[PDB]
RNA sequence: ACCGAUAGCGAACAAGUAGCGUGAGCGAAAGUUUGAAAAGUACUUUGGAAAGAGAGUGACAUAGAACCUGAAAUCGUGAC
RNA sequence: ACGGACCAAGGAGUCAAACAGACGCGCAAGGGAGGAGUAUGUAUGUGAGAACUCUUUUCUCGUACUGAAAGGGAGAGUGUGAUUUUACACCCGUGGCGUGCGCAAUUUCUCUUUUUUGUGUUUUUGCCCAACGCCGGCCGGCCCCCCGUGGGCUGCGCGCG
RNA sequence: CAUAAGAAUUGAGGCACCAAGUGGGCCUUCUUCGGUAAGCGGAGCAGGCGAUGCGGAAUGAACCGCUUAGGGAUAUGUGG
RNA sequence: CGUGAUUGCCCAUUAUUCCUUUGGUGAGGGCGGCUAUAUUUCUUUGUGAGAAAGUGUAGCCCUCCCGAUGUAGACGUGGCGUGGGGGUGAGGACGAAGCCGAUGGCGCGAGCCUCGGAUGGACCCGCCUCUAGUGCAGAUCUUGGUUGGCGUAGCAAAGAU
RNA sequence: CACUGACAGGGAACGUGAGCUGGGUUUAGACCGUCGUGAGACAGGUUGGUUUUACCCUACUUGGCUGGAGAUUGCGAGUAA
């Protein structure tokens, strides 16, 4: 069978490309199931200091106060046991995916066990299964400061391809700008408009073909 | 299903016809051509080369070209679902100038050269009447009709 | 992937669409190649004329790596070359060094008007630049 | 479109369609499927028959997938979800999936009635 | 059958040796490839780690190589030239025990 | 049972359905090939003559750029 | 008693409910949609449905080709209208020819990077869509570019009857000697 | 990202068994009590006997060992 | 004419190369790696056929064709001189069409807007047509033979990547 | 484009890509061949049927009328 | 006289007309950040009650139009079901699921929903994507099953209690 | 031939096999004559050569063997002189 494929390797990318703005557009990111009373920056981006700690509740208690109560309360309690057969077949449990720390690598301690689908990534990685659940993009990616910024290097920029992919990089836009439909409302635009219509209902004829009084 | 000579005969048209036997005049080598002229096709018999097959007499096509002794007609041809053009070797002797056209355009011309003549050539000058009308009627003598059998022992068969 | 699959809208449909009339069977009424000349002439003759017989020349054994690929034109190499190059050399002054093995090929053949002089180190060339490199005063040089 | 008024009635048919001499074959079963059948006076549409379903016999598109009392039924598991729904008089009521277990009605009915805005569940068959 | 206008008469799997309820045979696919990636690899490795006190790969000549095509290509070949090796000077036999390879078949052009 | 042959009903059915067709006739122009070569080799040499049209073809437009460029 | 149609409920053909899976797209059209209509401009219009078709429908243009509209601006007027926009929904592709060829100002869908650049480079501008319309309501001194459509291969596999008529280049397993080509470039075999 | 007891190996089962065929060989059928368990219905009583009726058990025996469910065809009944 | 006593559960258009179209989809004369191999932790693991890739060498197909060959081979640019071997110049081959762009008349509108009219004009890459021209090809023409001004038949070729 | 005298149309035209499904027909006005003939055979034209039903012909594949969205209201069709 | 009693009709899926439906290379429009457009309608010869009166109105909605049987065959689905994946609904023992339901209803339909247990009793389902050993009357289908057939045929040799 | 008033002709899936029968018919065996090179053939000859099922539906025969409609009332007046 085709259990197997190629893809195009400027496409794979590509594609994860437009995701990696998408993991920032916000309204996709809490549209994705993710949630944060505590919203703020899109993304949030974090101390890489954070990396380093070792307890598994210091650590997760910063994270849930600095967001992850939600979405990772979504996490953990939205596991149920996979209903249907699948479980037969050894997917004895389900649940959703909540929120995205990106480290440079991982030093805490713990590290942050216990919990997948609640990532982590050593940057050099990002891995569009876990970009784009369900194919359906968008999570919060919580940035160590170090892989925030060493994020821009990977990606270099439209302009300047080069990074450690060789040329592959933020490349054209199609359109400069979105809101078009505000641009399309203008005013040149909106001088070059047509004017309309008028004189509205009641009928004219009102049938009677026939002569009469009508 | 039947025998197909490309040149097979028929029974009353080939042959070459009441008192119209022998050769082309000279009156028919006299007429001079030009190309894309809308000529129609006749079978003499004569020389049974650049005769076309049967399609053809009785059909009106036009020139593209003039060879030594023959001009090109191209024709449409109707097949299947349309005419095709078919670009015929004839000598010389095997086609004539129609009228089908002449007159129209004769005609347009003569009618543009009076047309032209009535505004902005000089003159002024009737033609025709319309079509057809009415009338005054100051008749004097109409009849009828009593047909068959009075005085038919004067007629009929026997 | 089978939700596109003609079946899935043909079911309770006998056929499959394959026309009521027409019964046909899983058998080939024809199969592979062969019969070209018979039952499928007209087609055969059509659709891959040229075929059969054989006939022209034969070189067995051929080793075709021996004769891999080697043409360019010309324009096209300026191309290659640095953008730099070939908006400044033109003058003759300064001739840009080109080496065709990067490039590949091994021979030249005509085309292009240039925008720079320059030296190619290539390795065929058609009569053209005898007239093309040449009337530039761009530059050949032949491999040794 | 209805009340008040159309001119006449509000579809003309909508027993089910089905084979024919389902009746017939008890393994046979009621759905409506298209005749093929050759000679089919079935699908000849020869006289002696039973109908079929046909665009030409649709609901009025602006007046159907609508109840009898004006709405179409909305499906709702859960309070938060009815709670949404206030706005809505037009052309929805809730229905709740019933198809899930009851404590929930218990509480779902609690808030529903009170929140003042129809569920068939709530509102059917003798109790409330 | 369906009317799409698409790229004639084809798709090929439904063809010889392709063991169906008969058996045949010829099998050799490669999904074994991650796993043998691994192979290649956690073999590698672990390998290395036994060889430990030595530099790995053995060194071999230069060279330009073959015909048209690569006429004007170099790769580091096979082996290395005696006569190299000798003009630098270095015994063959102790040149194999330096792990520097060696050859014979390079004529030396 | 006497198997018959052939025939040629429904066909002008057929071929009006798809109708009858000519093609624009005289293309705008010939549809190309052959002639008498004594006129054909005429024709080329007042054909040769295009190249004095591809320059009445420039001499407008250097008209145009020398009466004023403004 | 109907009768005949010309061809019977009229077949997509230029279609509607419509292509292709870019989202701007979907806007564009909502844009231009108006603009052409009701902001009567045919070349709006025409921009509008232009937009609508499929990558063939859609195959390319290049550069020099466009160099020559750039020789028309030079023919054209003593110059009172000195500029010119061309329009091109598709790629920009570099040509080669000159490529010492001006500046200049295009509106295409994509200028390749290379392209892009060096264009703008040279002083041209690559101006999207988006940047230009709204900055270009209405035509005048607009130039259609309507990419090219022949020069595809395709048709080139279109036509076998060998006929001294036909000339055409079958879908065919040689990719050298005979292979099903002996004769034909031998008058002799199968002749013609 | 397989199948779900007619599936799935032949074979979930004392199965490559049983069985079958002279023999070569051929080579099946056949799943689950218990909110927890036999607590597997004492006892009464009729009943040759089975058994029955009681009883008795147990949430539940429309759970009594044919044990989850218990589809349809078919039939008695009730009821009309 | 056949098949069809009944009810459950079964029970039949699959995977798949090159390939043609269609369509989305990538990038674009390149593109597609591709075989592999390296590669560093998430930490089971790890230094992810499948993770992430990531890629120098490139490989491979693609970005002129023509000839059996031997073999050649495309702005025969354009233009130009041109007795155009050449030699010069260096921002559309020739014509037919062209959404277009221009102009004027044409309505109103202050002007704008500008309805409407009347035309102009423009590369055959906008499409196609129509004709050279061009590559290999073939006859080598013109002529008594042969050569040059120049031919003159032909082809999956070329004509503004 | 007037005549003074002689169309109508033109619910687009142009133009194309590519794949199906089909190759036993049968019925008819008309013409007509074979043969006594044949509801026979065998062609020519148009139309059907086929592959549609509705309405008519007590009965009818092809005769009459007429073709079909779903209805409603009206009037006709053939036919009474 | 001059017509006139006065009204010759009956009756198809055709026709008209009218509605609703549906499709359409179909027409309109409103498509605004309070002017407006749909919904509901008064007081009811010259009213949108912006202010009489509730409700809807972000590229679709709201009006308009022509056409609308079709086997083979084809195409379409902001068509329908299912098995399974990924995402997303954390849906429920206050009894899942299964199942029965002259149970109702929604949808042209395809389905889909609902309400019932004198049901059944624990795992299971929504929605968006993925993806399929994916939707049966017949095959002299198949396996199982189930009949009627019908207490009918029939149990009638080998001598007999 | 014989009788006889009389020895008409027909029809009924050429009426008429779950009627028989099997002499006719057409296999195989087997003889001959012919023909055939041949095997074989032969519409030549010859000869011997496996004729099933009803219990069912219907149909037919006998044998048993049971009512009435419905309307203002199937809501009641139980021919009509």
């Amino acid at each position: 069978r085709r259990w197997h494929r190629k893809i195009n390797l400027h496409q794979k990318r590509f594609a994860v490309v437009s995701a990696l703005a998408a993991s920032s557009l916000p309204a996709l990111v809490m549209s994705r199931g993710h949630k944060i009373e505590n919203v703020a920056e899109v993304p949030l981006v974090v101390e890489d200091g954070v990396r380093a700690y070792e307890k598994t509740k210091e650590a997760m208690t910063f994270l849930k106060t600095v967001g992850a109560i939600d979405d990772v309360n979504r996490v953990n309690d939205s596991r149920q046991i996979r209903a249907g057969r699948g479980k037969m077949r050894n997917r004895r449990y389900v649940a959703r995916r909540g929120p995205m720390l990106v480290m440079p690598d991982n030093k805490g301690t713990r590290a942050f066990r216990n919990i997948f689908g609640l990532d982590l990534a050593n940057v050099n990685s990002l891995n569009l299964l876990h970009l784009a659940p369900g194919g359906h993009v968008g999570r919060f990616i919580i940035w160590t400061k170090s892989a925030f910024e060493k994020l821009d290097k990977i990606f270099g920029t439209f302009t300047e391809p080069s990074t450690v992919k060789s040329g592959f990089m933020l490349p054209a836009p199609m359109l400069t700008s979105t809101d078009v439909t505000r641009i399309m409302q203008s005013e040149e635009v909106r001088r070059v408009l047509k004017p309309k219509k008028l004189q509205p209902k009641r009928p004219s004829r009102y049938r009677q073909p026939t002569n009469g009084i009508r | 299903v039947h025998s197909h000579g490309y040149k097979c005969g028929t029974r009353h048209l080939f042959a070459k016809k009441f008192r119209k036997h022998g050769v082309p005049s000279v009156s028919t080598i006299l007429t001079n051509f030009k190309v894309g002229d809308y000529v129609d096709v006749v079978a003499d018999a004569a020389v049974r080369a650049g005769m076309p097959h049967k399609y053809y007499h009785g059909r009106t096509g036009i020139v593209w070209n003039v060879t030594p002794r023959g001009v090109g007609v191209i024709i449409n041809k109707p097949v299947r679902n349309r005419t095709v053009r078919k670009r015929i070797c004839v000598r010389f002797e095997h086609v004539r100038k129609s009228r089908c056209q002449e007159a129209f355009k004769q005609k347009l011309k003569d009618l543009e050269a009076f047309r032209a003549a009535k505004k902005a050539g000089t003159p002024l000058p009737p033609k025709k009447v319309s079509t057809r009308n009415g009338g005054f009627v100051c008749p004097k003598k109409v009849e009828v009709l009593a047909r068959r059998t009075a005085d038919y022992e004067a007629m009929i068969p026997y | 992937p089978t939700r596109f699959k003609k079946t899935r809208h043909q079911r309770g449909s006998t056929f499959c669409g394959y026309g009521r009339v027409g019964k046909h069977r899983k058998h080939p009424s024809g199969r592979g190649n062969a019969g070209g000349e018979h039952h499928h002439r007209i087609n055969f003759r059509k659709y891959h004329p040229g075929y059969f017989g054989k006939c022209g020349m034969n070189h067995y054994h051929k080793k075709k790596n021996t004769t891999w690929k080697p043409t360019i034109n010309l324009d096209n190499l300026t191309k290659l070359m640095a953008k730099d190059e070939a908006m400044k050399a033109k003058k003759g002054e300064a001739l840009p060094v080109i080496d065709l093995l990067a490039n590949g090929y091994s021979k030249l053949l005509g085309n292009g008007h240039l925008q720079a002089p320059c030296i190619v180190k290539a390795r065929w060339v058609s009569k053209l630049a005898d007239k093309k490199i040449r009337k530039a005063g761009g530059a050949v040089v032949l491999q040794a | 479109v209805k009340p008040f008024v159309p001119r006449n009635i509000v579809k003309k048919r909508t027993k089910k369609f089905t084979r024919h001499r389902c009746e017939l074959f008890p393994q046979l079963s009621s759905s409506w499927r298209k005749p093929r059948g050759e000679d089919s006076p079935v699908r000849r549409r020869y006289k002696g028959q039973k109908a079929m379903p046909n665009k030409g016999y649709g609901s009025d598109r602006r007046t159907k997938y609508i109840t009898p009392s004006g709405f179409k039924n909305f499906p709702v598991n859960n309070v938060q979800d009815l709670y949404m729904l206030l706005m809505q008089n037009r052309k929805y009521a809730g229905v709740i999936s019933h198809t899930v277990g009851a404590k929930a009605r218990k509480a779902i009915v609690r808030k529903a009635h009170e929140l003042d805005v129809r569920l068939i569940n709530g509102n059917a068959k003798l109790r409330r | 059958m369906p009317k799409g206008n698409n790229a004639i008469p084809h798709v090929h799997q439904r063809k010889h040796w392709n063991p169906c309820s008969s058996q045949k045979g010829n099998v050799k696919v490669f999904f074994n490839q991650p796993a043998q990636k691994q192979r290649r690899r956690r073999l590698r490795l672990l390998k290395a780690k036994k060889i430990f006190p030595r530099p790995l790969k053995a060194l071999r000549p230069q060279v330009n190589c073959p015909t048209v095509r690569y006429n004007m290509k170099r790769r580091l070949g096979r082996g290395f030239s005696l006569e190299e090796l000798k003009a630098a000077g270095v015994k063959p036999r102790y040149a194999r025990t330096i792990g520097i390879r060696v050859d014979r078949r390079r004529k030396n052009k | 049972a006497k198997s018959k042959n052939h025939t040629n009903h429904n066909q002008s059915r057929k071929n009006h359905r798809n109708g009858i067709k000519p093609p624009l006739p005289l293309y705008m122009y010939n549809s190309k090939r052959g002639g008498w070569l004594p006129a054909l080799v005429n024709t080329r040499r007042v054909r040769k003559n295009n190249q004095k049209a591809a320059l009445k073809a420039r001499r407008e437009r250097l008209a145009a750029h020398q009466a004023a460029q403004k | 008693g109907v009768d005949l149609t010309g061809v019977q409920k009229k077949k997509r053909v230029v279609r509607h409910h419509t292509y292709s899976t870019n989202p701007y797209i979907k806007l564009l059209i909502k844009l231009y949609k108006f603009l052409g209509k009701r902001t009567n401009s045919p070349f709006n219009k025409l921009i509008h449905k232009r937009l609508l078709k499929s990558r063939n429908n859609r195959a390319p243009i290049s550069l020099s080709r466009i160099a020559v509209c750039m020789r028309r601006r030079t023919v054209w007027l003593k110059k009172g209208k000195k500029s010119p926009i061309a329009v091109i929904v598709g790629d920009v592709l570099d040509d080669v020819r000159m490529t010492r060829i001006p500046a200049l100002r295009i509106c295409a869908l994509r200028f390749s990077k290379s392209a892009r650049e060096r264009i703008t480079g040279a002083g041209g501008e690559c101006l999207t869509f988006d940047q230009l319309a709204m900055m270009a309501p209405t035509g005048k001194n607009t130039m259609l570019l309507r990419g090219r459509k022949s020069g595809r291969e395709s048709v080139k596999h279109f036509g076998a009857a060998g006929v001294p008529g036909s000339h055409a280049k079958p879908h065919v397993s040689s990719r050298g000697k005979e292979r099903q080509r002996s004769s034909k470039r031998r008058h002799a075999f199968r002749h013609k």
